[PDB]
């Protein structure tokens, strides 16, 4: 950007800048179970 | 009134997830006229 | 179908299962003939 | 069907739907034909 | 059928009843069937 004795415009320049984006999603999962099922198992901790 | 958010209630195997809420108004309306002849009206045409 | 708004959004339905199982999806047709007594009140289409 | 007794009065079941709107009706037949297995199961008029 | 167990060890599988009781259960052929948007989705029904 040289500028000469008398000046004047001479050297405009620009600025920008930029957007960043970011989502939030949902997410699970879930299991299921008898009474029975824990009752008469062979082990006793099952649940745990 | 009978309000049920979303939370450790509503929860079952229709969803596990507790994501719905409810709230119902329930009420019990009845009318007795005694008089009749005390009750006037008039129908027209505007 | 992959998500439950799948269902939702294309309009068709979906019950919640008891017994065993997720969902049953249920479309207006698909709920029409299931809501028939006897052979005339079932679709043009059965 | 004007109100949920006229379901039960006429004799069709019903069934509450949970993710979407509710209350599909179910008849005999349409039970019956949702009770199918194979092409075999179906019944007679479809 | 007598018991539930004989339709979840048959595959059938079944639903809960709220306004009328009952278990309507649920067949293979039947869920596409219950699920048909057109007339064009029928599993082969008619």
């Amino acid at each position: 950007p040289a500028l000469t004795e008398n000046g004047g415009r001479v050297n405009r320049v620009g600025f920008t800048r930029i957007q960043l984006i970011g989502s939030i999603k949902k997410f699970g999962f879930f299991y299921e179970w008898t009474q029975e099922a824990m009752d008469f198992d062979t082990d006793e901790e099952l649940d745990s | 009134t009978y309000t049920k958010k979303p939370g450790i209630e509503t929860v079952s195997y229709a969803d596990p997830y507790g994501e719905m809420g409810l709230t119902s108004i329930k009420w019990y309306y009845g009318s007795l006229i005694l008089r009749p002849e005390w009750i006037a009206l008039f129908k027209t045409v505007a | 179908y992959s998500d439950v708004d799948a269902i939702l959004a294309d309009g068709k339905q979906a019950v919640a299962v008891k017994h065993g199982g997720g969902l049953v999806v249920v479309g207006e047709l698909g709920a029409q003939v299931l809501a028939a007594k006897d052979v005339s009140e079932l679709p043009d289409g059965v």
